[PDB]
């Protein structure tokens, strides 16, 4: 668009509620695919998005698995693990929505979230 | 027709005094009643920068009528103001059915070709066609006439290819 | 000191709306409703309208097949359930002569069937509630003695007879 | 089922339910070794 | 002929043998069912069979090549390659019809992505 | 197996919801049983869509 | 009709051409990319009609420009980590309990996964107010859930159908274990 | 030289199916064809056809608002049985099994218990 541009845009309504935010110590994202190049492209995408949102990310590659069965057929499952650390509940929600909506076909995700909680008041002292 | 203009203004002023907010249908009705015309400038100044929501079945008929006035009055600044209102927020949803969209854009582009400088005219031609509407024969005749008055005849083969 | 931030909340489509606001319109493409294939992009306004009506006709044929044979589409597999993708039922289920049968016929906007059921209710001497008669007259007056797809009001039509028969006519009926 | 369950209490590859589809690449992830 | 006297265009998918499926060819359908830990692989296979038969019977003599069935979340994308022999109006009719039937038959938002070609894209001759 | 350790085990069983009253190996089966829990459509759809002139 | 890549400028806004995940369109992608095993004295096939390029899960909708432009608009939705918690040393201090819960993203009509119920609670007993007797009692009650090397008690709950119910059960189990460890019985004196 | 909004006024004032159909007509004035893929996804999300992200595997499922203590402690429904017999042993085993069942709702567990109640009452 050279001249015809939207004069103003309706930004979505994000409300700062009163309730306190969840805190995640760690957030491990394990993505599984049949293709290593697809997982590498997804890793590049997710890592760049993490940097652009300020999240702290580390990437490693769990060993692959190969299921053979019987003429001999074979199925390779390759893994990529993206460990985010020290992100709140809202950052986690928005980042996960982004990277799950942009999950390529044939790739599955397992997100393990490690929430930080305080002791219940009921356990602070023994009952007398 | 003519006899009803002052009572229409009565109804509008009573509306605003009572705290009922006019919708696009109200201004459509006023514009069409007066078009049979400087009321459009006053209406547009009031509507500038506002966002609208559906309140009357006739709202979608506003912009078409408004653009018609700009076509009849041969005014480019008013047409740009109308299009800017159209592009404010989600106002574009009010253009109406495809027939109304084509009518609005055909009048708008005829006006751009007749009044705007050739480089900006070609920029608008690229922005609007085909992504917004499919132009009619009269529109390319007008664009060719614009190229004539601009003495930019070196572009004519491109317009011929596009018309094909 | 651990100051926990406050939870930001948004609607289920807010992220999509932000991402949509990121991108502008493509000037070299036809609208999103058409196919991007060169053979399938419309070249003219007439051709574009023809293509859109062709797609809509295909959709109507599909909906007709879906609603005509619900049994082949009743098997639900989606979790969460999608009421939007299930067949619609238009046939009156209640068959006995009762005010409830008339209510269902009114809700389904079956004008002729509603008037008929009212007539058998009369013949059975069953007193009809005023709200049911008002709903019947709303239906009749909106559609004017014709089934849902201008009509001219015909003297002594069903609406006039029903209105004249009402033992008590309130504001709403008038 | 539940009735029989309670009274008793008182007392080829099927993962896909194949050579055709697998050989024409119509089963995702399946390949020859 | 005589006993010792004895002693066809093909596209890419037809040309290459099954043992090239992860070497030269790819997989027509792409979904998570066959991955390790995932479930419902058989259900996806049955869905794929029905889609392929339905599409081959609903676009007869139009499909130039085999379908590509993608799945993302609950979306179901059919990327087909067709010929430029049928009229575009009938193509639009059939696209709408097939989309609606498959959406109401699989309770998911199915969507279809015709790509027309002038003629079969022959890779070699066998 | 000390009696003290026995009643430690039997208290832990109560806390985690396990069985307490003595379990015979042939009678641990009952716990496990309660622990765990269309060509017609295709064919008729195809033939009706054929008869309607929309399939094959 | 001619492909529309001929009308695409060399300095266009690519994200507007491919806003969302879409299949490869050879008439829309302005790249002379080729895919295919070439025949003898041949070349890899062109893109028009190529099924192999159509079978790739392409990333044209996620280019670096597009990713940065998306992540600049998504910053509005984010909050800030409390700067007091600089490292794990303070995360294990102010928030002793850790709750691990997992979600699974597959492709299909049903979003249900039976493995998403499990909840894992992890707490170091040294962060609980237990005396010597209470500590031995709690350790030998929990059994193998406690690892001596790490000083961590790990309670895994998956009995209930939902995840919130399993989280509540884990919290209930922890509370009951603490109270039963602090309680001293008449049979315990005979140790 | 003054705007149309200033001048004399009327001064007369100071400060069912019909409704549904008028609302459906008010809907029409903003019914435009979708403009790109994001509006496609947004409309599908509003209609409920798409999954809502981030993915929650327990979406649309609440288990009738039951709490854990309805699932884990099923012994209050054994109140009517023998209190100290072998039938009590078999019921304690049955309810221990049912309390470890994540695939059943509370109602189905209670129905199992009631079936056993009726059976043993008959016998």
């Amino acid at each position: 668009l050279h001249v015809d541009v939207p004069k103003d845009l309706t930004k979505p309504v994000v409300t700062i509620s009163d309730e306190p935010d969840i805190l995640y110590k760690r957030l491990s994202v394990l993505v599984k695919g049949h293709d290593k190049a697809v997982l590498d492209s997804y890793e590049y995408f997710a890592v760049l998005a993490a940097k652009e949102l300020g999240i702290s990310i580390k990437v490693h590659e769990p060993p692959r698995k190969i299921e053979r069965f019987t003429v001999q057929y074979e199925m390779r499952t390759l893994y990529r693990c993206l460990e985010l650390e020290h992100l709140t509940g809202s950052t986690a929600d928005v980042y996960l929505e982004y990277i799950q909506r942009n999950l390529p076909e044939g790739v599955a995700m397992e997100v393990t979230k490690t929430q930080l909680e305080q002791l219940p008041e009921h356990i602070k002292e023994p009952i007398w | 027709h003519v006899f009803a203009r002052s009572p229409a203004l009565q109804v509008l002023r009573e509306m605003k005094a009572i705290g009922i907010e006019p919708s696009l249908a109200t201004y459509h009705h006023i514009i069409r009643l007066f078009d049979q015309s400087f009321i459009i400038y006053d209406i547009m100044n009031e509507l500038m920068g506002k966002r609208f929501s559906p309140k009357d079945p006739d709202d979608d008929k506003f912009f078409q009528s408004a653009m018609s006035i700009c076509s009849s009055l041969r005014d480019l600044e008013l047409a740009y103001q109308v299009h800017g209102l159209l592009k404010t927020g989600d106002n574009w949803k009010f253009i109406g059915p495809d027939q109304h969209r084509n009518f609005y854009y055909s009048k708008f582009f005829d006006l751009i070709c007749l009044m705007e400088q050739i480089d900006v005219t070609l920029k608008w031609y690229e922005d609007l066609i085909p992504s917004a509407y499919f132009p009619h024969s009269q529109t390319m005749i007008h664009l060719l006439q614009a190229l004539d008055v601009a003495n930019r005849l070196e572009v004519i083969p491109k317009i011929w290819k596009d018309s094909k | 000191e651990v100051v926990i931030p406050k939870k930001k909340t948004w609607d289920k489509v807010a992220v999509l709306q932000a991402l949509a606001s990121t991108v502008n319109r493509d000037t070299t493409a036809v609208p999103y409703v058409f196919q991007d294939d060169p053979y399938l992009m419309p070249a003219s306004s007439l051709e574009s309208r023809s293509f859109l009506l062709a797609k809509k006709s295909g959709e109507n044929v599909a909906k007709f097949i879906i609603n005509s044979y619900p049994k082949y589409f009743q098997k639900d597999i989606a979790e969460p359930h999608i009421p939007c993708l299930m067949p619609e039922y238009f046939e009156p289920q209640i068959k006995d002569i009762s005010e409830a049968a008339l209510k269902e016929r009114i809700e389904l906007r079956k004008v002729k069937a509603s008037v008929d059921m009212f007539d058998q209710l009369l013949q059975a001497g069953t007193t009809v509630s005023l709200e049911t008669t008002n709903s019947l007259l709303d239906l009749l007056c909106y559609y004017g003695d014709q089934e849902p797809s201008g009509v001219t009001w015909r003297a002594k039509n069903n609406a006039e007879r029903i209105f004249s028969l009402m033992p008590e006519k309130n504001e709403h009926s008038y | 089922a539940d009735e029989r369950l309670r009274i008793n209490s008182l007392r080829v590859k099927r993962r896909w339910r194949f050579r055709h589809l697998a050989d024409h690449g119509q089963l995702s992830g399946i390949q020859r070794a | 002929r005589e006993l010792p006297c004895a002693w066809k265009p093909v596209t890419y998918e037809e040309a290459h043998a099954p043992h090239y499926i992860a070497h030269r060819k790819g997989w027509l359908s792409l979904h998570t069912g066959n991955l390790d830990g995932e479930d419902h692989a058989a259900e996806r296979t049955v869905e794929d069979v029905f889609l392929r038969k339905f599409m081959w019977g609903t676009f007869p003599g139009c499909l130039a090549d085999q379908l590509v069935l993608k799945r993302r979340g609950n979306q179901l994308e059919i990327c087909a390659v067709v010929l430029r022999q049928l009229s575009p109006h009938k193509y639009y009719f059939l696209v709408g019809y097939s989309e609606t039937l498959l959406s109401y038959f699989y309770k998911c938002p199915v969507r279809l992505h015709l790509q027309t070609v002038p003629s079969k894209v022959v890779y070699k001759y066998l | 197996l000390s009696e003290y350790a026995f009643r430690m085990s039997r208290l832990s069983a109560r806390l985690f919801g396990e069985v307490t009253r003595p379990t015979n190996s042939k009678s641990m089966k009952v716990v496990k049983l309660f622990s765990e829990l269309n060509h017609h459509t295709y064919a008729e759809l195809m033939q009706t869509l054929r008869f309607l002139g929309l399939y094959r | 009709l001619p492909p529309r890549t001929e009308k695409m400028a060399v300095d266009q806004d690519w994200p507007s051409v491919y806003p969302v995940a879409a299949p490869f369109k050879p008439s829309a992608v302005p790249l002379p990319v080729r895919m295919g095993y070439p025949v003898k004295k041949g070349v890899p096939m062109a893109k028009e009609g190529n099924l192999e390029l159509l079978k790739i899960p392409n990333f044209l909708h996620l280019t670096p420009v597009a990713i940065k432009k998306h992540c600049e608009a998504l910053k509005d939705f984010c909050t800030e980590w409390p700067a007091a918690l600089d490292s794990d040393e303070k995360c294990e201090k102010h928030f002793p309990i850790e709750i691990d819960s997992t979600d699974y993203v597959s492709s299909g009509p049903s979003v249900r996964n039976p493995r998403a119920r499990v909840v894992v609670l992890r707490v170091k007993l040294s962060s609980l107010n237990l005396d010597d007797h209470a500590k031995k009692k709690l350790i030998k009650l929990v059994g193998e859930r406690y690892c001596k090397t790490t000083d961590v008690l790990t309670i895994k709950t998956d009995r209930c159908p939902l995840r919130r119910q399993n989280y509540d059960y884990a919290v209930y189990l922890l509370t009951v274990l603490y109270h039963e460890s602090w309680n001293t019985e008449e049979w315990e004196k005979s140790k | 030289r003054k705007n149309i909004f200033t001048g004399k006024r009327l001064n007369i004032f100071d400060m069912s199916l019909w409704d549904v159909e008028f609302a459906k007509q008010l809907a029409t004035v903003n019914e435009q064809p979708l403009q790109n893929g994001f509006e496609e996804l947004i409309q599908w999300t509003k209609e409920g056809k798409l999954w809502e992200f981030p993915i929650n595997n327990e979406a649309g499922f609440d288990d009738d608002g039951s709490e854990f203590h309805e699932h884990i402690f099923l012994e209050k429904h054994l109140e009517s049985f023998p209190k100290q017999g072998p039938i009590r042993h078999f019921m304690e085993l049955v309810t221990c099994g049912l309390s470890k069942n994540p695939y059943l709702s509370v109602k189905q567990k209670v129905e199992h218990i009631e079936w056993f109640r009726n059976y043993f009452n008959e016998k």
